This record gives C-alpha cells, sequence and structure tokens, in this order.
RNA sequence: GUAACGGGGCUAAACCAUGCACCGAAGCUGCGGCAGCGACGCUUAUGCGUUGUUGGGUAGGGGAGCGUUCUGUAAGCCUGCGAAGGUGUGCUGUGAGGCAUGCUGGAGGUAUCAGAAGUGCGAAUGCUGACAUAAGUAACGAUAAAGCGGGUGAAAAGCCC
RNA sequence: CCCGGCGAGGGGAGUGAAAAAGAACCUGAAACCGUGUACGUACAAGCAGUGGGAGCACGCUUAGGCGUGUGACUGCGUACC
C-alpha cells in the first residue's frame, strides 16, 4: 500500500466525516492542521488522527520523509451500523441506526 | 461518376461505393458471375452528359462485384396488450454487399 | 426437489438489468425497470422503426418541393411532370440530389417542367 | 409443522397485516404446501409384455455378445484371483459381461468395482443383460424354447 | 448510404431586409417563418437545426384585410392573478409595434426551443432604412 | 406532512450544495512562524507580545 | 385566463360549383426472410426450389419446446497445467436459452438418450433479512437556570476540591 | 517495529501455497453508499424512452467515411398489475 492508513467505524456517520473530508485534498500533508486543526467537528478530529497516523507511515513504510506527500486520496465509506431500540409513544417510532465510517487517507507524490 | 437502380428499394445513391443490398437467391457464397445490372444507369449522370434520365443511350450498366454476402442485425422488437406479450421475435436478412467496377 | 429459484433468478433479473443506457434511476438499479421500462423500449422500437419510413419521406419531399420550387414548378407540379415517361421516373430519396448534383437536379427540373404538357 | 396455535395476530387493522395459522406455507418460519408422502411408486407390467423382446441381443451384439460355453467347473472354492485366466479365455473381462450358468455354486465368487456379475439363474432382468458388453449365455442346453430362461 | 444531409449547425446564413410597408400585412409572415427554416432553402434540411437571416423595416405600414384593424384582440395575461388579461385591439397596440404583430411569426414558428432560436432574431424596427440600430453588412 | 413518490436519487444532492463545508484564511504573526490561529497570535505561551496567560 | 377556428393568422387561408395535381395508414405493391395448408416442379421414405394463400387477439382449447434439482447411462468423460458459483466479453437461437473465453474463485461437475419433479415469481396491505426515503430534519423527559478558580486527564460546561 | 489515549483503528515486518484466508476470517451477488475519469448539463416544461441526430473524449484503418461512451437539438409519446 502506497502508504495509507484507512480506518473502521469510527463511529460518527459517513455523511458527517464525508464534510470534512471535502475540507482536505490536493496540497493537504502540510496541512495535517490548520485546515483541519482549525475546524471543530467531531468528524475533523478523526480525521486529523489518521490523517498524522497516515503522514507517519512515511518513515516506517516508505521513504521519502515527512514533507513533501500530497495527499491524493481522501473518502469515508459506510460501515456496519449498530440498531437500538427508542420508547415513544407506544413504541411506534424506533429504529435508531448508530453509522459509522472510516477515512482511508493516502499520501504520495505530485 | 454516379449511376442508380432499385431492386428491393433504389439503393443506388452513391456512385460506386460499394454497399450493401439484396441477395442473390439460391444462396450467397461470394465470388461472382459478373451481373451486370440494367440501363437504370441515371445515365451515370457524370459528365457534360448527365442526363435527365437514364433513358439516355441504350446498354448502360455496372457488374456487381459481390465483396461480400452475409452477416445479420439482430433486433428484439416485440409487442404486448394488457394481457399478454408476443414478447419474443426475430426476422433478418443479410444483405450482399458489391462494390460495382464502374458506370 | 432442489427449486434454489436463486441460480436462474440471478441470471433473469441480470439480463434485462443490463440496460447499458441506465436510462435514469431505479430504471437499472432496481429490476422494476424491465417490463416497465425496458417494455417501453421494445414498445416505442417496434412502432418508431418501421414508421420512420414515412418520417424521412415526409422530409425527402420536404426538400424536394424546397428546392425544385427556387426555379419554376412547385412539388405538386414536379413529379407530374416526371410523371410522364415511358422509363424515365427515378424516385426520390436519391432525389436529395439538390444537396450535391444540383446542376443534375435543375437539370431535372426541366425534365418535368418541359414535360409538363 | 410445529403449528402451535392458531392465528393470534388480530385480522382487521394493525396497518399491513392478514393472516392465519402460522404453518402457513408462506410464512418462512414453516409449514409447506402439500407436503410430500412416501408413495409406492412401483409401477407393474403385465406378465406377457415383460418376456417380450429380450435377448434380442443374439442378432445385435452378434459380433460381441451371444457366446455359450461353461460356468467354469474347476474353479477353486473361493477365489477370485485366477477368474482372469477364465476371463481371458474370451478375452472379455472388465467388459462388465453377466454369467447364466443357472447353478448358485462357487462361481458367485466375482465380486469387484463393477465388472463381471453371476446371478447365473431364471431370475434375471434386461436391465443386466443391457447394462453390461457380453452377457456371456452359457448355461449349456439351459436355453430351450420359450421358456430358454438362464 | 444514409441520404439525410446531416446539421451542419446551421453552417448557411443569408442577409435580407424585407420592406414591411407592403400590401399584405398578416400574409406576410408566412414568407418570415418560412424563410427562418427552410423556404428557398434546398438542402440544410429542416426539423434539425436551422435558419436564415432577414429583417423587418417600419412594419407601421399594416392594415391586415376586412375591419381587423379594429380587433386582433390581443391580451397577454401574466400570471397574477386578480383578474388579469389585458385587451388591446390591433390598432390601440399598432401604437408601439413590439412583442406582437410584426411578431405575429412567433405563433407560426416550431414553438419551444430551436425554432424559437429563430424568432425575435431578424429584427424589426419602425421606420425602414433611416435609423438601423442593426447589422448594416450585406442584404437583399 | 405526508409524502408522496420520495425522488431520494439526484435529489438531495442539489441540496446538499449549500452543505459543503468552508476553509479558514489567516496569519501566523510574527512571533508564531504558522498557528496564531484566526486572527490572535499565538497559544504556546498565549500572548500577543508580552504578559499574556503564561509567557515571559 | 384569450378558451364556442387546436394556436397563429385568414377577405378569401370561407362557402358553392367544376376539373386536374400533390400530401397521406402497419391498407395494397415492390424486395428479402419465417412458419401452416393446397397445389406446381420435381425429386420421388423424405425432402427441397416455385407458387396461391393464412398468420390482431382477453377467457379458453390444441401443438411444440428451453431451463433447473435429483436417478440411470457414469471409477465413463471434464478439472488444482484450476470444477461449481460470481462477473465481463464474443459468437449463436424465433424465444425460453446455448456455447467459447478473459478475470475472480477454490473445489468438484456431467454430452447423450431416458426417468422423476418441493420445476421457473413482480405484485397476494404476501413471509424473513438487508438497505434506502423523509433528514442530518424533530427530539434530547418537567422553566428548581447557574458563575468562577484549582486538580486530574489525550481531552472537563457535566467527574474530585 | 511505528502512528495512537500503554484506546480503537491501522501501517510494516514475519506465518502461510495464498492474510486479495487475520479471526467481521470460504465463495462473496443484489439493493443501498461513495472517490476517480469521458461526455451532456444553470432560459427550459410532462412515464424520461424510442426514431433521427451534431459535437466531444478515446479506438479505427496505408482515407476509405466505421467501434465504444456521452449525448445538444428534433418527430413521436399518460408506468405495470
Ligand atoms: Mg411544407
Ligand atoms: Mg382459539
Ligand atoms: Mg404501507
Ligand atoms: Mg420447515
Ligand atoms: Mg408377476
Ligand atoms: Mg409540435
Ligand atoms: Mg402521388
Ligand atoms: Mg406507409
Ligand atoms: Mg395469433
Ligand atoms: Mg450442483
Ligand atoms: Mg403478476
Ligand atoms: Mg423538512
Ligand atoms: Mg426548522
Ligand atoms: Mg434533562
Ligand atoms: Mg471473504
Ligand atoms: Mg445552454
Ligand atoms: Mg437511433
Amino acid at each position: 500500500m502506497e502508504t495509507i492508513a484507512k480506518h473502521r467505524h469510527a463511529r460518527s456517520s459517513a455523511q458527517k466525516v464525508r464534510l470534512v473530508a471535502d475540507l482536505i485534498r490536493g496540497k493537504k500533508v502540510s496541512q495535517a492542521l490548520d485546515i483541519l486543526t482549525y475546524t471543530n467537528k467531531k468528524a475533523a478530529v478523526l480525521v486529523k488522527k489518521v490523517l498524522e497516523s497516515a503522514i507517519a507511515n512515511a518513515e516506517h513504510n516508505d521513504g521519502a520523509d515527512i514533507d513533501d506527500l500530497k495527499v491524493t486520496k481522501i473518502f469515508v465509506d459506510e460501515g456496519p451500523s449498530m440498531k437500538r431500540i427508542m420508547p415513544r409513544a407506544k413504541g411506534r417510532a424506533d429504529r435508531i441506526l448508530k453509522r459509522t465510517s472510516h477515512i482511508t487517507v493516502v499520501v504520495s507524490d505530485r | 461518376m454516379y449511376a442508380v437502380f432499385q431492386s428491393g428499394g433504389k439503393q443506388h445513391r452513391v456512385s460506386e461505393g460499394q454497399t450493401v443490398r439484396l441477395e442473390k437467391l439460391d444462396i450467397a457464397t461470394g465470388e461472382t458471375v459478373e451481373f451486370a445490372e440494367v440501363l437504370m444507369i441515371a445515365n451515370g449522370e457524370e459528365v457534360k452528359i448527365g442526363v435527365p434520365f437514364v433513358d439516355g443511350g441504350v446498354i448502360k450498366a455496372e457488374v456487381v462485384a459481390h465483396g461480400r454476402g452475409e452477416k445479420v442485425k439482430i433486433v428484439k422488437f416485440r409487442r404486448r396488450k394488457h394481457y399478454r406479450k408476443q414478447q419474443g421475435h426475430r426476422q433478418w436478412f443479410t444483405d450482399v454487399k458489391i462494390t460495382g467496377i464502374s458506370a | 426437489a432442489r427449486v434454489k429459484r436463486g441460480v436462474i433468478a440471478r441470471a433473469r433479473h441480470k439480463k434485462i438489468l443490463k440496460q447499458a443506457k441506465g436510462y435514469y434511476g431505479a430504471r437499472s438499479r432496481v429490476y422494476r425497470v424491465a417490463f416497465q421500462a425496458v417494455i417501453k423500449a421494445g414498445q416505442y422500437a417496434y412502432r418508431d422503426r418501421r414508421q420512420r419510413k414515412r418520417q424521412f419521406r415526409q422530409l425527402w419531399i420536404a426538400r424536394i418541393n424546397a428546392a425544385a420550387r427556387q426555379n419554376g414548378i412547385s412539388y405538386s407540379k414536379f413529379i407530374n411532370g416526371l410523371k410522364k415517361a415511358s422509363v424515365e421516373i427515378d424516385r426520390k430519396i436519391l432525389a436529395d440530389i439538390a444537396v450535391f448534383d444540383k446542376v443534375a437536379f435543375t437539370a431535372l427540373v426541366e425534365k418535368a417542367k418541359a414535360a409538363l404538357a | 409443522v410445529t403449528g402451535s396455535g392458531k392465528k393470534p395476530w388480530r385480522q382487521k387493522g394493525t396497518g399491513r397485516a392478514r393472516s392465519g395459522s402460522i404453518k402457513s406455507p408462506i410464512w418462512r418460519s414453516g409449514g409447506v404446501t402439500f407436503a410430500a408422502r412416501p408413495q409406492d411408486h412401483s409401477q407393474k407390467v403385465n406378465k406377457k409384455m415383460y418376456r417380450g423382446a429380450l435377448k434380442s441381443i443374439l442378432s445385435e451384439l452378434v459380433r460381441q455378445d451371444r457366446l455359450i460355453v461353461v460356468e467354469k467347473f474347476s474353479v477353486e472354492a473361493p477365489k477370485t484371483k485366477l477368474l482372469a485366466q477364465k476371463l481371458k479365455d474370451m478375452a472379455l473381462e472388465d467388459v462388465l459381461i453377466i454369467t447364466g450358468e443357472l447353478d448358485e455354486n462357487l462361481f458367485l465368487a466375482a465380486r469387484n468395482l463393477h465388472k463381471v456379475d453371476v446371478r447365473d439363474a431364471t431370475g434375471i432382468d434386461p436391465v443386466s443383460l443391457i447394462a453390461f458388453d457380453k452377457v456371456v449365455m452359457t448355461a449349456d442346453a439351459v436355453k430351450q424354447v420359450e421358456e430358454m430362461l438362464a | 448510404m444514409k441520404t439525410f444531409t446531416a446539421k451542419p449547425e446551421t453552417v448557411k446564413r443569408d442577409w435580407y431586409v424585407v420592406d414591411a410597408t407592403g400590401k399584405t400585412l398578416g400574409r406576410l409572415a408566412t414568407e418570415l417563418a418560412r424563410r427562418l427554416r427552410g423556404k428557398h432553402k434546398a438542402e440544410y434540411t429542416p426539423h434539425v437545426d436551422t435558419g436564415d437571416y432577414i429583417i423587418v423595416l417600419n412594419a407601421d405600414k399594416v392594415a391586415v384585410t376586412g375591419n381587423k384593424r379594429t380587433d386582433k384582440v390581443y391580451y397577454h395575461h401574466t400570471g397574477h392573478i386578480g383578474g388579469i388579461k389585458q385587451a388591446t385591439f390591433e390598432e390601440m397596440i399598432a401604437r408601439r409595434p413590439e412583442r406582437v404583430i410584426e411578431i405575429a411569426v412567433k405563433g407560426m414558428l416550431p414553438k419551444g426551443p430551436l425554432g424559437r432560436a429563430m424568432f425575435r432574431k431578424l429584427k424589426v424596427y419602425a421606420g425602414n432604412e433611416h435609423n438601423h440600430a442593426a447589422q448594416q453588412p450585406q442584404v437583399l | 406532512a405526508v409524502q408522496q413518490n420520495k425522488p431520494t436519487r439526484s435529489k438531495r444532492g442539489m441540496r446538499r450544495s449549500h452543505d459543503a463545508l468552508t476553509a479558514v484564511t489567516s496569519l501566523s504573526v510574527d512571533k508564531t512562524s504558522g498557528e496564531k490561529h484566526l486572527r490572535h497570535h499565538i497559544t504556546a505561551d498565549g500572548y500577543y507580545r508580552g504578559r499574556k496567560v503564561i509567557a515571559k
């Protein structure tokens, strides 16, 4: 794998995380923060974690120290959703799907 | 030089151009026997004598080449009322090629 | 004693579902399409094809009329002249001569204009 | 099926519904339409229609099956190993073939994956006569008129 | 081959200049609607995209035939409830030949897209060749 | 509040248009050659130039 | 809201009479092909080429077939030098479908003719399961609201002081 | 071994014929949800296709007038049970 990091579940729903993901791409890399560290949403803190872990795999997985890179890939996928009942007006309306996601961050050359 | 003719349709617009047509009869196979068309020729319609009609001088026909006389085309085409569907049918032809030497 | 239609089942659906165009929405993803839309395609197809034989004819004469009249005698008078002949009577379609062999066509309007008794 | 109860789902109302017992041939839970019984299967053929056209083999398998020899008397008590020696007398071995000597002697020694079958006796049906390559009629004299039963 | 001149993407465009101050008024519209498509044209098959390029002048020189100089109703209703309907007899509108009268061709065209491509794109005006805010180049 | 046919596919994808997020754009200030967050200055010692939060 | 020519627009682009011409349907003709029947030519079981003709179709009647699971023919044949299954593609059949093969796949499958069916789904407010929609919308449970300084901690409005 | 809260999760390395077998683990289809690329698309009305059809992206061929995708514009034209 060309230095990835991905994820599994996370527990913040795709749509939620998919939003902040768009914020970063193209240049990125050197943007491990600022464009991420200055946007407070649960999804943000999640992408950063894996973002660093990913850019970290620049010294272990392959060469090319942390400075260049690109982050040509970022996308969240629908992860298994937990189910829970919801006490309501006699129990008519109750589904509740926690929903989860990932991140699958990537970093390479330009 | 332009030209023209009928046969299962007046498909003879183009000069020579080698275009598909109908089919022989007994059996296609290629080769040839040199079947000159008829004086349906648009008089050749190409030269200082692009005559209003094919009726310009006697004997004037093109020789069929018989390039390729096979192939099909396949087309579903299926009707259906509200209580049934004849949906299932197919009827095609091969259409011989022919190149036609010259008018 | 083993139906397990699942086998042929998957095949039947995939067959019709194979509508490249994708048309739009459920017309591809959902099997609902098939007899609903794929069937329509077959219907709209059965008539339009053999029907078109005229749509172009309506066109041929539409342009044939717009060409022959530009130089005396309209489409109504045209074929009327062409009508008289022992063998002279090359039909329309190629009659689009007006676009390529203009001289020929205009030389074909005389075969009628002067033909009309 | 394990249908332990009558319809307990309140017919009218409850939005989508309509149901009764649960053996219900539609309920995934269980219950199969018109089941299926042990039955008999066994159809019976007339007595005459039974003997009709059987050992037609002779004429047909002429150049193949229609040979008559012996039940190999010298065959040891219970030995199949040297059955081959006796098989080569016709060069027909694993080519199946059944014998019809009409004597449940030690010749029933034929035991293998599937080749030579004894059954040398009156009890014999075409199915076998056709399931093999060269039904060695043998027996000798056993074959007579209408009752040439082997 | 497949006889049918392709779609030159309206490759032809012959400029022309009518007079408007004629003796047929409404009869003229047709020769305009026909022109803005494939009338005097032989090739450039209609149906598909196409057109021409002519232009009106004064136009204020029309009177129809009968007493149509007093009718022609004309009411450009505007989706605004409160009782719309703007009835204005021809002569009452002939005061300012705008989206009407001279624009009698709009109703004669294929209508909708493509046909609307021709529409007013022929110019009108109302003064002949005195002030031509339109293209001056080649015309007939 | 009923809801007949629901055009899930395509639709909503348009409402999502006004849902995309936005990026920031601020300086780093003199001392901090990077952070400064947004129109602040720095967090390290929390100061714009001197005794603020816990600096020198 | 024109709304009592479909619209435009028409003094004849109306009507009446007269005659010719043109447009115009899956109707008829031309060309090719499919199938049933009568004939024709033959050949002559048979069958094929010519021809006349018939081929809208609900209930329904009749006649032909495809495909699937299992049995025989099968320790035969196909396969780890890659089976079933999933996916693409190409050729093929009137259609049900058929075959060849790329990739996946990790072990089985079965020409043929015949036999028996838990034998073919789009609907029954069908049964089970999975996933959408509304929608990141409503709502977060008594209107007895809380502020601050420390501590801890990756992080404290909610935890400890 | 490395990122991380001595998390979760993951990236290497090693086991293995395979980890495109990692314990959610055989094969893994469909609905449904995404990232990427080619084309269409912000003055245009309706079962969304069908017929015609330009252009554009690639593929063509010692042109030869075609293949695939997309389809502006245009005649028609109210799903199934
Ligand atoms: Mg016309
Ligand atoms: Mg009871
Ligand atoms: Mg309901
Ligand atoms: Mg059961
Ligand atoms: Mg008996
Ligand atoms: Mg129209
Ligand atoms: Mg006529
Ligand atoms: Mg017709
Ligand atoms: Mg019928
Ligand atoms: Mg099987
Ligand atoms: Mg049904
Ligand atoms: Mg709402
Ligand atoms: Mg609100
Ligand atoms: Mg509370
Ligand atoms: Mg798996
Ligand atoms: Mg536009
Ligand atoms: Mg087409």
